[PDB]
């Protein structure tokens, strides 16, 4: 049995943060217990979660905050829900190691019931902090519920949500009930009733629907949505899985409640007195969302006034028409998804079929209420036909409406035509597998023969020795000449001139091949293998050449860089000052410097830093807050951006065309100050144009922005998915036109898939997806592919699994063999260059002093791997951002393994292990098998439409989690060889962030704001302009970020690119 | 430097025998039959040391062993079976000894001779066979020999 | 047979593994000359040897064991038993520094690392810490062994040195060079006659002195020594 009383939960991220994987398997452990969660997905301010437990009436509210500021957070949280009627919802919490002991106790003292710290998860286990949070919940909300309909009726929208949740537990009084469907009956206000397939966009047509609603009536309407979602009946509770698509209900007119089936029924067993409480409570228009419903289910048809069937183009044969009971009923049917294959076709048949259905047969099919939609799609026309068809039968149906200000349009069909991948490329992925193990299969013919070739000419030059001369042996060697390929017989002809090339103590143009240790002994650079077999050799050519050398899986260079050696430490903490220190800090006695930038939450959400305590306790707290092109300035100040040996790594994904238009400026700036400086004047409008276009080409650096993984990984994606692709094309295109041939447009990631929780199977096998991804949807924009290819970029993590010591070589493999036979693309795009950044999840609070020691090992490998940039956490990872102390153990673990270590001294010590061999092997065929899976799903994006890549991860996070806590998988210093004294690290030095930096960012922000005034309305006008008539959005930003600061650019985009949709 | 010169002529001679003999298996394949190959191959069997010949020969029954997911082996009148894979978190077997996937009979013998397996002559890559399971010593002495004798029964309880 | 002392005196690897393998042989050869079986000795010898950062480091021990195979198989007629050297590695001291000691953690990681890798008999890791043999300090000595052998994924396999070219290479260049170290033992009159003239400790001594030259030199990089040195102490 689950617990006692019906208990619900409101589940979500704090505002500006991405964690999801921890509150991600709280809600599972919750929905197991028998709780209805009602999920809201991450980054979710206090203003949402408090408005959303109201409206949902439950017991708990569970926070995961990991940004910091949530001191500021939780409290604004307790004293909002107090002053609002929620004072007996008690709130739970946790931050890992963000949140320390001190704030725990002084949290737990304001008001919140309990957050719990990575040392209460492993005495209390995963089951048993949930069992803990149940049980405190556990109680009965029926007796807050009201007596009287005096309090529902006035408008009272709190009193509402408790009426309803007496209603749904049937502790309702009879005569309260009879008196409120009789004031519901009086009260004649309309119900639409939106019912269709699982997983149809039911939920999303629904939230387009009412923003349609608001945008057409200025927000005069009072809407209550009523979403019903299916509940397993095997634990008790649900996952309420609706509210968590709705974007345009956050508003005083808007309410929403979100119910369990409670049966096997795809409505809820009291779903007329839920309905009859909204129409009583004055609302003008009341909306209901059933779950996923068959064939012939159509339980919503009685209970409201107007039906809105939605489906996909997906539904089989044509016939299947006359065998679903809702095209029977409906008066509006809406065919969502309508940018998949057969769209067109799908709209004639189901128009056909309603045709036949009313026997309208002196009607056209195009006249029918049938609609195809596409509620992805921002401020798409068909999603509006749609709706002034619902204004047009609600409006007869007793519902006074102003004359709208949307476009009253014609037509039944989107006209939607944009396409990131064609249905032609559905299966790239797995034409990519094929290639890959067709190569494989050349290499092993290819042996054989030249092996034969080799033991016949061996056996010809014996019998020779001995006298039987055998002219035969030699007519199938001959025939072997011309069995092996052109490539491959050239292959083993340079191999005897190469093993002199790297034999010597130099490389002739001559790079040094020894390094000669303190006992004398000459360890080379690359050292070649030393196989007699011709058969051997071939193999390992086209297996594993040398380094600089298809398929170049021992690194895409010949040799490691002389003095840029790969480290690059991400840094970010307080306003751009004090992170302009950190950078000097790092940066300091290297003759390259190598910056790596991190953002505070609000900037990496595109907000500019505000007063509210939702806003400003995470200011300059967990990096570098930049809001303005004078920030950026500031923050690269004492940094040549066009310096040959100068590379900034800038890691933002949601505003990150915003966010590079910025550095851009400030890199073209830099050039002109030093214009202005050497020659003591401005330069003329024709040598600014020389030297701007001169910083474009030469400017050297890299940005993260890989949306692909925003929605799969990190979550920091912030305008629709569809819509941060588009813009991220664009900046491609920008490049290719200016020349921007050093500068990488985007640093296709998985570490972030993997620090969710993914193995390093899937995270390798999703990021190479994603970037192939990239690669068919430019190709299919119009870029040769020698184009683009040179400019991607890559990221991976390296963890204590055993897959993470052949990571590199495996990614570096996959992509030279493909790019090549499959894309037939030159030598750069071949090429795959990455950066590894040791995993932060694989350091604990437990200990610390321990993280160094896995930091190391993991730095090794990729080191040994022949990595192209390389990061290394701090020890206090789990608590802080590096302290000045910390960076200092984390920056020497790789100076130790640089210019210390002896093996490391040889460039290729990974090439010839019997283990590394077999483990590139298997871990390449298992990341070819995942693009199999990825590929039968509709391709990467097919499968996000499904949320694969997020099931999957989170699946595995659990499996990983499961295992932290039971022991199975043993964690020095957490699950075995615990403390005697049992203190998990004293008090630590944290990097949080000054109030003084806090005033001066929000001083700097006002003061620009000031300077720009004038300016700054018209160019927001003209970059949504740009994304309207559909020009390139990053070139405009490249103006923008001059006048404007990075809030008003994001907001100004939200009118025009519409905000992401979280996908659970 | 006797031993590695060995190495080397045994590997030549192992080397050409398997040449000798694949090239006569695809002139009977291609119908012409000259056992002047043959006689050659002969010629290099006893050229090969016995201790040799035996390495590999037990190579195809060394592969098998190490290959499934335990090693069975009899001692005395009983056995000793001990595991071989360790499963990642990914799913992926990590074999305790990886073998090596040559061809050339050449490279097996140089290699058998040269480092063999763990547990095998001339024990390169161990003595022993696979490492044990579970041997941290107990380092104990101050003062007078009471006082270093408690420290050891405390530590040792 | 120990070798760790005459490394953190300041031998190179090769010296060390050398002049160990060549005591170690002294005691076989003097065993023997008392009119003793050789498998009845050879067995009961245990040996000890030291991990720096050197790349030599990374094949001492497997050189050490086939060295020790091959000539009391061939050389000596000895059993099985007798042919396996059994050896301990500690972590070297000498690497470890009084500045920045939080950095020792990292060498000392590395140098076990490789002490495992090539499956070694016996391993002591060395504190972080000057001071004395702190409670706190030896655990996270003890730590690293425990990482290493549980939570580290490479260590799941027990060879996974064996194939790598360059480790193969080192293998032979090593064990070369301590035959040769053999020879100019050998025309030195033996161990013993070597001493007489006190050629280790000379060469020894000249070892120690060249790495404290280099390291003075900022020739030799140390990381929190002679360079990246701590900005406040
Ligand atoms: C994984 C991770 C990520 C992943 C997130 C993946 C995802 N989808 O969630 C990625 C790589 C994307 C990421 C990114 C960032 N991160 Co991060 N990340 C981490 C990491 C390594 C672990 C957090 C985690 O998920 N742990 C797993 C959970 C299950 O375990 P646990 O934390 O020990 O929690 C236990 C208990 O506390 C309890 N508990 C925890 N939460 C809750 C909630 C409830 C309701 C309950 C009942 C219990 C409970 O359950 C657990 C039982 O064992 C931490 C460092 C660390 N190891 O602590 C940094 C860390 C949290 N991140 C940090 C930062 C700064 C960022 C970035 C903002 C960096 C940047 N400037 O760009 C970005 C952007 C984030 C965003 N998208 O907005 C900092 C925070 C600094 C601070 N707040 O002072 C940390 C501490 C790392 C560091 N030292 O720099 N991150
Ligand atoms: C928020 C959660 C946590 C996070 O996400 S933290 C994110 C951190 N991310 C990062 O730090 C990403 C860092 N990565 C990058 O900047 C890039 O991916 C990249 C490619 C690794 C940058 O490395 P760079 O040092 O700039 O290398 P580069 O390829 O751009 O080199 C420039 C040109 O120099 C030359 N060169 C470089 N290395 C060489 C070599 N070994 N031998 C010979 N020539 C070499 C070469 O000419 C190269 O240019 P090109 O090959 O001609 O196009
Ligand atoms: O412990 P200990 O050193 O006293 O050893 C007692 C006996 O066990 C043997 N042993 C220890 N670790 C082993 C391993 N990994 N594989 C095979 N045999 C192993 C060790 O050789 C000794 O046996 P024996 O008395 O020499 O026959
Ligand atoms: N390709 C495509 N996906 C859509 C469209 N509309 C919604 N979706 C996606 O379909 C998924 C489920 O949507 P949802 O509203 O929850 O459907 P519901 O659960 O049946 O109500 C999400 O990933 C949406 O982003 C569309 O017009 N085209
Ligand atoms: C996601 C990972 O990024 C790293 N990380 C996040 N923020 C910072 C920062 N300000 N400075 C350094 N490293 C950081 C941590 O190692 C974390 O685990
Ligand atoms: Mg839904
Ligand atoms: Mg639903």
């Amino acid at each position: 049995r689950g617990p006692a009383n019906k208990v619900r939960f409101v589940t979500a991220a704090s505002l500006f943060d991405g964690h999801d994987a921890s509150i991600n398997i709280m809600r599972r452990i919750l929905q197991s217990q028998g709780c209805e969660v009602i999920h809201l997905g991450h980054n979710r301010s206090v203003q949402e979660v408090v408005t959303a437990a109201l409206q949902e009436d439950v017991q708990g509210i569970a926070i995961s905050s990991y940004q910091g500021g949530h001191v500021e957070y939780f409290k604004y949280m307790i004293d909002l829900l107090r002053e609002h009627g929620g004072e007996h919802i008690q709130v739970f919490g946790g931050g890992g190691g963000v949140i320390v002991p001190d704030e725990i106790r002084e949290l737990q003292a304001y008001g919140v019931a309990r957050i719990y710290s990575p040392e209460d998860g492993q005495r209390m286990g995963l089951a048993g902090m949930i069992t803990d949070m149940a049980q405190r919940c556990d109680i009965d909300l029926t007796r807050y519920a009201p007596t009287t309909l005096d309090t529902v009726v006035a408008g009272d929208r709190r009193a509402l949500a408790q009426l309803i949740t007496a209603l749904e537990n049937g502790k309702a009084d009879p005569e309260l009930v009879s008196a409120l469907h009789a004031q519901a009956k009086a009260a004649a206000v309309p119900v639409l009733g939106i019912t269709g397939t699982g997983g149809a966009g039911k939920s999303s047509l629904t939230d387009e629907l009412i923003r349609r609603f608001r945008l057409d009536q200025d927000d005069a309407l009072s809407i209550a949505v009523i979403s019903i979602d299916p509940s397993r009946r095997k634990s008790g509770g649900a996952l309420l899985g609706d509210r968590i698509r709705m974007n345009a209900i956050n508003h005083p007119n808007i309410f929403m409640r979100s119910l369990a089936t409670r049966e096997a029924s795809e409505i809820s067993q009291a779903l007329p007195d839920v309905i009859a409480a909204c129409k009583a409570a004055r609302f003008d228009l009341v909306i209901v969302e059933t779950s996923g419903i068959g064939q012939g289910d159509a339980a919503i048809v009685p209970h409201v006034d107007l039906s809105l069937y939605v489906m996909t183009p997906e539904f089989g044969a044509a016939s299947q028409l006359e065998k679903i009971d809702m095209l029977d009923f409906a008066d509006f049917v809406a065919i969502n998804k309508f940018d998949r294959k057969g769209a067109q076709d799908a709209w004639r048949d189901v128009a056909k079929q309603v045709q036949r259905n009313r026997e309208q047969w002196h009607s056209r099919a195009e006249d029918m209420p049938v609609y195809g939609t596409q509620a992805s799609r921002f401020n798409d026309d068909g999603v509006t036909m749609l709706y002034q068809g619902l204004v047009g039968a609600l409006g007869a149906r007793g519902m006074s409406l102003k004359p709208g200000t949307l476009p009253n349009l014609e037509g039944r069909i989107s006209t939607g035509q944009n396409v990131i991948v064609p249905p032609a490329r559905s299966r790239y992925l797995a034409e990519l597998a094929d290639t890959v193990r067709a190569y494989h299969r050349r290499v092993v013919a290819q042996s054989k023969l030249a092996r034969e070739r080799q033991q016949l000419r061996a056996a010809h030059d014996m019998l020779q020795g001995a006298g039987h001369e055998s002219a035969a042996l030699e007519t199938l060697a001959s025939e072997r000449d011309v069995s092996l390929g052109a490539v491959e017989r050239k292959l083993l002809a340079m191999w005897p001139q190469m093993q002199q090339a790297y034999s010597g103590d130099e490389y002739v143009i001559r790079t040094g091949l020894i390094s000669t240790t303190l006992s004398g002994t000459k360890i080379r650079k690359v050292v070649l293998p030393r196989f007699e077999d011709e058969g051997e050799i071939l193999k390992w050519l086209m297996r594993e050449n040398v380094p600089g050398s298809f398929p170049y899986t021992a690194g895409v260079f010949a040799f490691k860089r002389e003095g840029e050696d790969p480290t690059r430490m991400f840094a970010g903490e307080g306003d751009a000052f004090r992170t302009n220190r950190r950078f000097k800090l790092v940066s300091e006695g290297m003759e390259a410097k190598r910056l790596s930038t991190a953002f505070d939450s609000v900037t990496l959400y595109g907000e500019d830093p505000h007063e509210r305590p939702d806003i400003y306790g995470k200011v300059g707290n967990s990096g570098v807050s930049i809001a303005t092109l004078e920030d950026m300035k500031v923050l690269y100040d004492g940094f040549d951006l066009t310096n040959p040996s100068t590379s900034v790594s800038m890691t933002i994904n949601g505003p990150a065309p915003t966010i590079l238009a910025m550095f851009m400026n400030t890199a073209i700036d830099q050039q002109i100050d030093r214009f202005r400086a050497d020659n003591g004047r401005d330069p003329t409008a024709d040598e600014e144009a020389k030297i701007r276009a001169w910083v474009l080409q030469n400017v050297r650096g890299t940005v993260q922005a890989d949306i692909l993984k925003e929605d799969q990984g990190q979550n920091t994606c912030i305008f629709s998915t569809e819509f941060s692709l588009k813009v991220m094309g664009d900046i491609q295109e920008y490049f290719v036109h200016h020349q921007v041939r050093n500068f990488y447009s985007v640093s296709i990631s998985g570490y972030h898939i993997a620090e969710a929780g993914a193995n390093p199977i899937s995270q390798l096998a999703f990021t190479l997806a994603n970037g192939f991804t990239y690669v068919e949807a430019y190709l299919a924009r119009g870029m040769h592919i020698d184009d683009f290819a040179p400019n991607l970029s890559f990221f991976f993590s390296n963890g204590m699994d055993p897959e993470y010591s052949v990571l590199g070589r495996v990614a570096r493999r996959i992509w030279a063999v493909t790019m090549r036979d499959k894309y037939g693309a030159n030598d750069r795009s071949q090429k795959l260059k990455y950066h590894i950044q040791t995993s932060g999840r694989s350091l604990h609070a437990q200990e610390i002093d321990f993280n160094d020691i896995r930091t190391t090992l993991q730095a090794l490998i990729a080191i040994y791997d022949n990595c192209n940039s390389l990061h290394t956490n701090a020890y206090d990872e789990a608590i802080t951002t590096p302290t000045a102390e910390s960076v200092r153990r984390a920056l020497a673990i790789q100076l130790i393994i640089n210019r210390e270590w002896g093996v490391a001294k040889c460039e290729n010590p990974n090439q010839g292990s019997f283990l590394i061999e077999e483990l590139t092997d298997l871990v390449e065929e298992a990341v070819l098998q995942e693009f199999e899976r990825i590929a039968e799903r509709g391709g990467v994006l097919g499968a996000m439409e499904t949320g694969y890549q997020r099931g999957k991860i989170q699946e595995e996070s659990l499996y990983y989690e499961q295992l932290k806590h039971d022991g199975t998988l043993p964690i020095i210093g957490v699950n075995t060889f615990r403390n005697p004294n049992g203190d998990p690290t004293q008090t630590l030095e944290l990097a949080r962030s000054s109030e003084d930096e806090k005033q001066s960012q929000l001083h700097r922000l006002t003061e620009f704001h000031g300077a720009h005034q004038a300016d700054a309305e018209a160019m927001l006008a003209r970059l949504r302009q740009a994304v309207i008539d559909n020009r390139n959005v990053f070139a405009v930003l490249m103006d923008a970020v001059r006048v404007c600061s990075l809030g008003q650019i994001t907001h100004a985009l939200f009118e025009v690119g519409g905000q992401y949709r979280r996908n659970m | 430097r006797a031993y590695h010169r060995r190495v080397v002529a045994q590997s030549k001679l192992a080397r050409e025998r398997q040449q000798l003999r694949a090239a006569h298996d695809m002139l009977q394949g291609a119908g012409h039959e000259s056992a002047a190959l043959e006689t050659l191959a002969s010629e290099r069997d006893v050229s090969l040391g016995a201790v040799e010949r035996k390495l590999l020969a037990m190579w195809p029954q060394m592969q098998q062993a190490y290959s499934g997911d335990e090693y069975v082996v009899k001692i005395r009148d009983k056995e000793i079976r001990t595991g071989l894979i360790s499963t990642t978190l990914s799913g992926t077997k990590i074999r305790k000894v990886v073998l090596p996937r040559f061809e050339d009979e050449g490279e097996i013998l140089k290699w058998l001779m040269r480092e063999n397996v763990p547990g095998s002559f001339p024990y390169t890559a161990g003595v022993f066979a696979f490492k044990r399971e579970g041997p941290t010593r107990m380092f104990a002495g101050e003062g007078d020999a009471f006082r270093t004798n408690r420290r050891f029964k405390l530590v040792s309880e």
